């Protein structure tokens, strides 16, 4: 089948530039225009532009002009887009889509490519236990880490139901997240509850046992 | 120098007698006398016999008076300041009838007079082109007597077809002098022909544009015990609809010259105008010259429509009557005794010789003139050389051969082949199909840089017409007649399959795909998947190109289930559009109004001197018996089963032979869109 | 540019329902309107092109309608996989423009939050920091407010909220609101409270703790 596979998530410093790719398979690459769309939370979808790989004809959205540049290598069936002078407003999910040639419809889309613009430096998280002073709810506080993501498990995945891991929020240039688990009162003080936080970007994992507070 | 005016009736004499005394009392010189005649044509002989001096005549009467008696039109009439020295012919029928222009067979008709402008020359002269009346062997009288059920045509008394042409005529208190070209015949002239319609005798009347207002709305002559209203009548338009009497400026059959005072060539011209302008100038007062209701009749001496009488610069019937008038006159008018006894057809094969031989036999056995003779020639081009050399008379030619015949040998079409509405292999429309995309839409003028899908090199619809058209329109501007490089530099990439290439541009093969395994790319045969009109259409749907130049049928035959090849299996025609030369876009089903050019049906080319109406007349009379492929009359003109050949004399696909109408020239027959592309390619 | 406006950014419905999402263009787009579906993993599918034509492979429950400037997409007999965000696009003129999206959310019975407040861990305190986390779990609808009280007096500077999307099993929402301060500001005050206001709560739900108590 037709399939457009995009490059992996990119993480650039502000002012730098990036080159996203989109390799096409399952059809004649030269024939169909390749659209490039930007997605940011609460900003719908924005058409950056398009390129017809046969001859390289491009049409760019005026609001982008300067920032975006498109190329397509018909020998390797890959279309590229470059964004220059990066800013946090460029931090978005970028898709390549294919124009069917009729009704301006994009029948086949890429998986998306996350582009993140940050001046922050790779920092591992600080993990703190959240114990209380029926069912009992426990928690984990993951503070000051960059970049995303971190994966939070309870008892190495054993405890799966009753968990709520929340989306991360930027404290400053580093991220912060929390996760709650709720277990039957019987189970926690008696049998161990540990919080596992993994940060592949810094090659660090830390396990934190939720002990009751000392009196 | 006394001027003896001729009168055609007793009230016309009385008006003339009252005008003479009105003239002398105002001291007008010279004197005016009024010789009485039996008819308008009798009076022209009186003028020839020096027994009378002047008379006002209709165009058709000025024609015959100027030819068979040699009198000149000195002074003419000006009806309106709008129409000037001219008027418009019309065909009129009641509101209580469904008779439109093209439904007159077996219809009762009323005419002003034989060999007369509005009641005969124009109505009949038009019917042979755009109403379909064919005349065989120059017998116009036979044609009209058979067409109309019954007619009143004054002047056709001693004709062969007198019975039919004088059937509706009555005239005179006693019923004497019937069908005479005299005001005696009650249905004579505009007034009488219109009266023929309104008294129920006839169903249609060929009269002037103004004669309905002149005889209705209280202007009806008292003698006609009635008081006809203008809204009880309607005109008939060339389009095919029935308009109202008021919109004659849109609904008329022809603009014809005005009537004129004809006197002898011996007689002074300026003397007649000075006498009449002297009166006309001073009387606009003592005597209303153009009115005639005080004598109980219409149009006496001068037609009541006349506002002013003017001098005429060239005193000849050829100059007074329009050049167009005399041309329609020499075609429709042919001597039914001095026509070439034979019509020599051109044949290019022994089977063609045999079919033509059999055609001559079948026609002759059915007494159809002229007689056919067959002359052999080695090439279609060689036929043209022989036709103009007056050795051969006619031949049927293809679109490309029509151009070479008319432009190089001065030949003209006499009749054309007409194919079935469902047949489109011979005469079809060349179209430019594109995908339905609004955000990426383009016009036939914004084709530069686009990708194009042609059917093949030299393909009429896929290459010859479109490239020819872009050159003439000034978009492809080639250097040193290097057309291949011009188109490969105009379109960014194209697919133009070719056989035996030598310096073929790469761009012209860029979009071609070849075999199912990619081999044989851009080859000039079915091995290339984008070859032919369906291949060129496929080239478009697969987004390889942006425009495909194909036949009007290509999209229908390859969409909506009509092609179950996987590439075309799920196509819907609504996803495609056509680009028009005018800049518009249209649905694929509107090819007739949105095409680059139509490939013309074949046509019979003859010499200009050859009467084209005798040629179509012969073919139409013949096809009435031998046209239908299952006729029982022992000859099939558009079939070739009896011979060791096909498309002999005419394409076997011919359903009917048709008149050229107003496409009387090679350029008009081929069409302007088509000749532009052909000429565009020549350079 | 042509601006496509989508009436509502969020809509709730239950399985088997008939739902109509609607789009509106700044000008007449002559039916050149396409509808797309996006799932939470950022997967995009084309459903309808040119007002009403179904894209091959699309279930017939999806139907398109409209003309001029007003268009709409309808989902009949709603099913599990249909709960996603729906965008509109115009193919009338470049640049192609989209709508803001309309998220279809699962309807369920209103539930109240399960509020839990946690003082700073000793580890964070010995690190010089102090964050007070309060969880508001498994509630419906999504709308809620949190008020942080320190010794009765209101607070708003160090607060930062985070909301989940509908839970896979419960079809509920949860939120975490944490108040981060210096170690020294935390040690200068006694009682700490988080107040939750919801549709169910005719009166707020308060969970508090004393800094001096275990
Ligand atoms: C026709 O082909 C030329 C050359 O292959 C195309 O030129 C490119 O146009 C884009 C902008 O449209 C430029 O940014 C590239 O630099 C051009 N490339 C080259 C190699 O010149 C042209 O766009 C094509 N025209 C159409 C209508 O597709
Ligand atoms: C003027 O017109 C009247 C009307 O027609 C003419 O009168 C007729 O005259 C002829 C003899 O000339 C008579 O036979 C008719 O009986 C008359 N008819 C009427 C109604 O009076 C008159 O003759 C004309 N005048 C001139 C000078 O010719
Ligand atoms: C019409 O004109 C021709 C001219 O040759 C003449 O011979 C013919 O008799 C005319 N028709 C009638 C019936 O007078
Ligand atoms: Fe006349
Ligand atoms: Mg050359
Ligand atoms: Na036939």
């Amino acid at each position: 089948q037709v399939q457009l596979q995009q490059s992996g998530a990119e993480l650039m410093k502000p002012g730098a530039s990036v080159k996203i790719s989109c390799k096409a398979t399952g059809y004649t690459f030269s024939n169909y225009r390749i659209e490039w769309i930007k997605q940011r939370p609460g900003h719908g979808l924005e058409w950056i532009g398009e390129i017809l790989p046969r001859g390289g004809n491009t049409n760019y959205n005026e609001k982008f002009k300067g920032k975006a540049t498109f190329t397509a290598d018909t020998s390797s069936n890959t279309a590229y887009m470059q964004l220059t002078s990066l800013t946090s407003e460029d931090s978005a999910v970028y898709y390549c889509a294919r124009d069917d040639g009729y009704y301006g419809r994009f029948a086949y889309w890429g998986q998306g490519t996350l582009v993140t613009v940050s001046a922050a430096k790779t920092t591992p998280p600080s993990v703190y236990p959240l114990a209380p002073g029926s069912m009992v709810t426990l928690g984990c506080l993951v503070k000051g880490y960059f970049p995303e993501p971190v994966t939070v498990t309870w008892n190495s995945g054993s405890l799966s139901s009753g968990v709520h891991t929340f989306p991360a929020v930027l404290q400053s240039d580093l991220y912060t997240l929390s996760s709650s688990v709720t277990v039957p009162s019987s189970t926690w003080p008696s049998e161990t509850v540990t919080c596992n936080v993994a940060h592949p970007a810094s090659s660090t994992k830390v396990d934190k046992k939720i002990v009751p507070r000392d009196c | 120098m006394e001027v003896r005016w001729c009168a055609t009736s007793d009230p016309e004499q009385h008006k003339c007698g009252n005008m003479s005394e009105a003239f002398r009392e105002a001291g007008i010189q010279p004197s005016l006398l009024c010789v009485r005649g039996t008819s308008a044509d009798h009076c022209v002989q009186l003028i020839a016999a020096q027994e009378a001096d002047a008379i006002t005549l209709d165009g058709g009467a000025i024609y015959e008076a100027g030819k068979e008696h040699g009198l000149k039109p000195v002074v003419g009439e000006v009806y309106d300041q709008e129409v000037g020295t001219s008027y418009y012919a019309v065909a009129v029928v009641r509101r209580s009838s469904h008779v439109t222009i093209d439904t007159l067979k077996g219809v009762k008709s009323c005419h002003t007079g034989i060999n007369r402008t509005v009641g005969w020359n124009v109505p009949v002269g038009y019917l042979v082109e755009s109403g379909r009346l064919s005349v065989m062997g120059c017998d116009v009288l036979k044609a009209v007597s058979d067409y109309f059920g019954g007619s009143c045509v004054p002047g056709a008394g001693e004709t062969s077809y007198s019975e039919s042409l004088c059937r509706l005529c009555r005239g005179d208190s006693s019923g004497e002098g019937v069908c005479d070209k005299s005001p005696l015949e009650r249905y004579y002239d505009y007034s009488g022909a219109f009266r023929c319609l309104a008294e129920g005798a006839g169903d249609v009347a060929f009269v002037k544009h103004s004669t309905v207002l002149e005889n209705t709305d209280g202007k009806t002559l008292p003698s006609w015990g009635q008081a006809l209203l203008s809204q009880d009548f309607e005109l008939l338009c060339r389009d095919g609809s029935r308009a109202d009497v008021t919109e004659w400026r849109q609904c008329h059959l022809a603009r014809v010259p005005a009537h004129a005072v004809v006197v002898r060539a011996d007689t002074d011209g300026g003397l007649i105008f000075r006498l009449l302008n002297e009166g006309q100038r001073l009387f606009s007062s003592s005597f209303q010259m153009f009115s005639s209701e005080a004598y109980g009749q219409k149009d006496l001496l001068f037609k009541d429509s006349t506002s002013e009488l003017v001098p005429i610069a060239t005193q000849t019937y050829e100059a007074w009557l329009g050049h167009e008038y005399l041309h329609a006159m020499k075609g429709l008018l042919c001597d039914p005794n001095r026509l070439p006894p034979y019509l020599r057809w051109c044949v290019l094969s022994t089977p063609e010789i045999q079919k033509c031989g059999d055609m001559a036999v079948a026609f002759r056995r059915q007494r159809l003139k002229p007689e056919i003779q067959c002359v052999s020639a080695k090439s279609p081009q060689h036929c043209m050389e022989r036709i103009q050399a007056e050795q051969v008379d006619a031949v049927t030619l293809s679109g490309e051969d029509i151009y070479t015949a008319g432009k190089t040998y001065g030949l003209v079409p006499a009749a054309g082949e007409h194919y079935a509405p469902e047949d489109s292999s011979n005469s079809y429309y060349v179209v430019a199909v594109v995908r339905r995309d609004s955000s990426h839409a383009f016009t036939l003028d914004e084709l530069r840089g686009k990708r194009s899908c042609h059917a093949g090199f030299g393909s009429p619809a896929g290459w010859d017409v479109p490239v020819g058209a872009l050159i003439q329109r000034g978009f492809i501007r080639p250097k040193d007649c290097d057309v291949l490089t011009a188109v490969s530099e105009f379109f960014n990439a194209s697919c133009v399959p070719v056989n035996n290439p030598k310096n073929y541009p790469s761009s012209l093969c860029a979009l071609c795909v070849g075999d199912e395994q990619g081999r044989n790319k851009c080859v000039g045969n079915s091995q290339e998947r984008y070859y032919g009109y369906r291949g060129a259409f496929r080239c478009l749907v697969e987004n390889a190109g942006d425009v495909a130049f194909v036949r009007h049928t290509t999209v229908f035959d390859n969409t909506n289930g009509h092609n179950s090849e996987p590439w075309a299996a799920e196509l819907r025609s609504e996803d495609y559009e056509l680009l028009c030369p005018n800049g518009a876009r249209a649905e694929v089903s509107q090819f007739a109004a949105c095409n680059l050019a139509q490939i013309p049906p074949h046509a019979v080319m003859v010499r200009p001197d050859t009467n084209i109406f005798t040629v179509y007349g012969l073919l139409d009379k013949a096809q009435d018996l031998f046209g239908d492929d299952h006729n029982k009359n022992g000859f099939k003109m558009f079939d070739s089963s009896n011979y060791h050949g096909q498309d002999l004399l005419f394409k076997d696909a011919t359903v009917r032979a048709v008149p050229v109408g107003e496409k009387t020239t090679y350029r008009g027959w081929l069409g302007l869109d088509y000749v532009a592309a052909l000429e565009g390619m020549s350079s | 540019d042509i601006q496509m406006t989508q009436t509502t950014s969020s809509l709730s419905a239950s399985l088997g329902d008939r739902v109509t999402i609607s789009c509106r263009a700044s000008q007449d787009i002559s039916n050149y309107l396409n509808w797309y579906q996006q799932k939470p993993d950022g997967t995009v599918k084309l459903l309808i092109f040119y007002t009403s034509r179904l894209h091959s492979g699309v279930p017939s429950r999806f139907s398109g309608s409209g003309s001029g400037t007003d268009y709409s997409l309808t989902i009949s007999n709603l099913e599990q996989e249909d709960f996603a965000t729906y965008f509109c696009q115009q193919g009338n003129t470049l640049p192609p423009t989209f709508g803001g999206g309309t998220k279809l959310e699962i309807k369920r019975a209103d539930a109240a939050p399960t509020v839990s407040i946690f003082p700073p861990s000793s580890e964070q305190l010995t690190s010089g920091g102090a964050s007070v986390v309060c969880f508001l779990n498994n509630f419906y609808p999504k709308d809620i407010n949190v008020k942080w009280k320190i010794d009765g007096s209101e607070r708003q500077n160090g607060v930062l909220n985070s909301w989940t999307d509908q839970d896979s099993k419960d079809s509920t929402y949860s939120m975490s609101s944490t108040l981060t301060l210096t170690k020294d500001e935390y040690e200068r005050h006694n009682s700490y409270t988080c107040e939750a206001t919801h549709k169910t709560s005719t009166s707020p739900i308060v969970k508090s703790f004393n800094r001096n108590e275990c």
